[PDB]
Parts: C-alpha cells; structure tokens; sequence
C-alpha cells in the first residue's frame, strides 16, 4: 500500500514525544500532603521505587504506586468538607519505548 | 549481530541523567499561599531515591516563579549527551497546569517546552520525566467502599 | 493532613 | 509507625480509580485522520492490539502504539500551515493493576 | 494455596465486557461540523480487533449529544458482574476534555462519570477503558529531525 | 489528511 502521510524520506519524531508525566492526583483535584509524613504520592512513589526499580519496568512501578496511594491512604480532617477523602495518581505517558532504570 | 528489537530506551550511558528537584515550602506572604509543611521530607526521600538510581540530583528550595524559569531553561541549555536521561521534581501549589513559584504561578507547559525535541537536541529520543506533586484543581474524592 |  | 490517614478500618479505593484514557493525541493538539485509511490512532492502535494482546501489558501495548504513530506518521496538505505536522498519542492512566487481555 | 500477589486485574470472568463504539461521521449542517471521511475504517478496524479479543462490541452511528448521554447512561445502569472490564471508544470532532454528538458538544467528564466507581458498582475494581479518537485543541506538532 |  501507499499513502501521503507514511514512509517519510526523512524521519522526525513529534516534538512532544518522549515526556512523561507523573501527576500526584486526577485532573481537576486537590492533592493530598500530610504535615508529618510527606505527600501521600511522593511517599508511595519513593518506595515503589525503592523495591522495584531494579525488577519493573517504569511503568509498572507507577501502577504499584496508583494501587498504593488509592488503597492505603485517606484524608482525615476536622472539617467534614476534606475528611475521609480518596486520591488516585494519573500516569501521563507520551513515551515511545519501554524504560528500565538498570540494564 | 543478532535480532535488535529497541522496544526499550538505552539508559547505560555514561551518566542517567539529571534529576531536578524543586522543593517550595515557603510562599511570600503577598500571595497567600501556605506553607507546605512536610515538603522536606518528600524532598530528601526523593534525593535519596534517586541518588540510588544514580541520578545527579540538584535540589533546590523556595524559587520564585523567575527562577524556576531561569533553571528551567538553563538546565535545558547544557549538553546532555552523555546522560540517558532527564529527571524534574516539582513540589508545590498548583492548579490545572499551572505550579506554584514562591511569588506567583508558572504555566507547566513553559517547563516543559525548553525539553522539547527540538528545542533540546541532546534529549532528543530519550525520556524526560516530570513528577509532580501540587493540586490540579479543587475536587474531592468521596470513594468507594470495596 | 493538608491540600496542595 | 502510625498515622491520620492511613490504614483505615473500612476499605475505600477512589472513585476515579481504574480508568484508563487512550487519547489519540497530546493536550491541547489537532488529531490526524486520514480520510482514505482512517486515523493514525486507530490504524496504529488495532495493528498493535492484533500483534501484541496476545502477548504484551496493555500499558505496553500503547506505548507501541506511541512509537508507531510518532515515526511513521507525518501529515500531507496544499496548506502549507497543516503540513509535515506529527503526533504523539497520550496514555493516562489511573489504573491500580497490570492489565493483560489473556489469562 | 500458594502465595498470591495480585499484580494484575483479574479478566478471566465469563465474559471480557463491553465495547461501545460510538462512530460519528455525518454532523447537523447547523454544528458546521465537516464529516469525519474515513471514521467507517476505524470503527469497522475497532469492531474485529475487539471481536477477537472476545469482548461484545456494540456499534452506534451518528450519535446527537443526547443520545451519547442517553447510551452511556443505560450502560451504565448494566450488571457488569459476570463481565472483566468495559471500552468505549469515541470518534468524532472535539477540543480538549470535549467529544462531539452531530448536534453539539459532551464533557468527557459527563461521559465518564456514569462508571465512577461509585456509580457503576459492577464495575468497581475492573478496569473501564476510554479510548478517544478527536482532537484536544489546535496546535500542530512540527516535529524534529532525528 | 484532516484533523479531527
């Protein structure tokens, strides 16, 4: 087959492939912190790396840490507005290739 | 030699790569933010995280929406060749593309752009990530019982 | 706990 | 160790848990179709889904489907502002597990 | 039994689920939306991809914003139980967060939140898949020689 | 080529 737009004599690639977004919430949401601790994503996100950056390809690991930040943490508050609330990390991807921090 | 397939970004260059960390705890009293208290924490548990990983990590606290342009952009200005990689951190407010320099708000997408593949041609091909912990918006999460 |  | 908001006695996962958004391109950018064969998107999306659902990650597929797409693809116009463009396609995920289409 | 991790969702219910197909080619002349040539290779392309993945494809042509709303709503409303997880693929005109109907514009959100996990209980824990062909805005990519 |  043949077409206008395939099989270009000189390859490119978009300008904005090859970012990753690692956002801490949804789009639209607040995003949790505790005082003590730290943030409940950076939190998650450290540890998942800790224990899986040498076995899980990054991908992988950031889905480890959406399970982690949904399940294991909710709000507390003293103002029934923000109590017992809920937060679910968004994995951005426009990469192109899979990504293992070892090799 | 055998079959390549490249389904997978080279990281054994020289170096992973830069990781960036921008820690804002502190806000100038003119904007009404407040301060981030725990932010610390996330900021040496990511030094440490990434150190591992063996990440050049710079770190760098309390910037005003000019000097995380001025990083930004000088940092997309060095040679990357030898690094497989570039790593950015951002803790502070935000709101729906938008984060928090100490006096006032930075478009994400400004960030971002001086990586851009061509605007940053040593990174051309090779993974820029940006994490980010800051507000997207003012929504709550009522959940689920499962 | 505190938001962002 | 012990906290506010973490291990609660009654479990919760977010309500915007376990979706996952395929965007056939980056934020805030036109998306290419070809009237003739269809949408690089698509195009590219089924040809990696009838290659790899059989034997790759979901998460893993699409970032096939981000390669495809961002090399192969480049737009054709008489109008000179809409040509030679690309395109990235954008996975976000909130997804809490792997995802294979197989078991 | 043996240690189990959980790693992955489990899809061996009786059925994989659902596959909407919303195809919009042909807009009300009073949208001034142009038709989507080519959108039947797509939907048709979908249709068999997804047949042979095992999942129940289900085609709508030409939706107005209503009956989008209407569609997804009585999906919704479904018992999902005996099913692994749930798509829907969207193509048509649209700008960011925003999909089409011949006759007007639906948020994305609107669409979505028939299946939050709170809303669509048979579907709590699965995975719900949104896969959008339509665009997000007007930049165009100009690309970089690699 | 058109966009969507």
């Amino acid at each position: 087959a043949s077409g206008v737009d395939d099989d270009m004599a000189c390859h490119k690639i978009p300008v904005e492939a090859d970012f990753l977004y690692a956002y801490s919430t949804a789009p639209g949401y607040y995003s949790w912190r505790n005082s003590k601790d730290g943030s409940w994503f950076i939190q998650s996100l450290c540890a998942m790396l800790k224990q899986y950056a040498d076995k899980l390809e990054f991908m992988h690991i950031l889905t480890r840490v959406n399970r982690k930040v949904a399940t294991e943490f909710e709000s507390f508050s003293f103002d029934a507005t923000f109590h017992a609330k809920k937060q679910i990390p968004c994995i951005v991807s426009m990469l192109t290739k899979e990504l293992y921090f070892y090799h | 030699s055998g079959i390549s397939l490249d389904n997978s970004y080279k990281m054994d260059y020289p170096e992973m790569g830069l990781c960036i960390i921008i820690n804002n705890k502190n806000f100038h009293k003119s904007t009404g933010m407040t301060s981030r208290s725990g932010t610390d924490v996330d900021a040496a548990n990511l030094r440490e995280t990434f150190r591992n990983l063996k990440y050049e990590v710079r770190n760098k606290n309390d910037l005003t929406r000019e000097e995380i342009v001025e990083l930004m952009r000088d940092v997309s200005k060095e040679d990357h060749s030898k690094r497989s990689s570039f790593v950015c951190v951002l803790l502070s407010h935000g709101e729906e593309g938008i984060i928090f320099g100490t006096n006032g708000p930075v478009d994400l997408k400004k960030i971002t752009n001086f990586f851009r593949g061509d605007r940053c041609r040593s990174l051309t091909g090779k993974p820029k990530l940006f994490i980010i912990q800051a507000c997207r918006g003012t929504e709550l999460d009522c959940g689920i019982e499962t | 706990d505190e938001v962002d």
